[PDB]
């Protein structure tokens, strides 16, 4: 595998 | 995530540091230039890459961490929180 980005958006965008 | 939101003078560099122009951002948008600090930056580990450097970077003396997982929404929030402050407004 998962991107930074794809852990980063499950944050809340 | 519509929480008005003006950061502290060391958050608003680090945002400004990769183009943001404000002093007045939604939640939204910080956590938008926040992910993209991380990433320009290159801070995020190449292999497992919820987890994020931030010895002698910037971003560990606002969070005061060494590192730390995305994972941890709550201990991110926190740690952002504290470097922002809410307006009295929308």
């Amino acid at each position: 595998a998962t991107s930074f980005a794809e852990y980063w958006a499950l944050l809340x965008p | 995530q519509e929480t008005l939101v003006r950061p502290k003078p060391l958050l608003l560099k680090l945002l400004k540091s990769v183009g943001a122009q404000k002093d007045t951002y939604t939640m939204k948008e910080v956590l938008f230039y926040l992910g993209q600090y991380i990433m320009t930056k290159r801070l995020y580990d190449e292999k497992q890459q919820h987890i994020v450097y931030c010895s002698n970077d910037l971003l560990g003396d606002l969070f005061g961490v060494p590192s730390f997982s995305v994972k941890e929404h709550r201990k991110i929030y926190t740690m952002i929180y504290r470097n922002l402050v809410v307006v009295n407004q929308q």
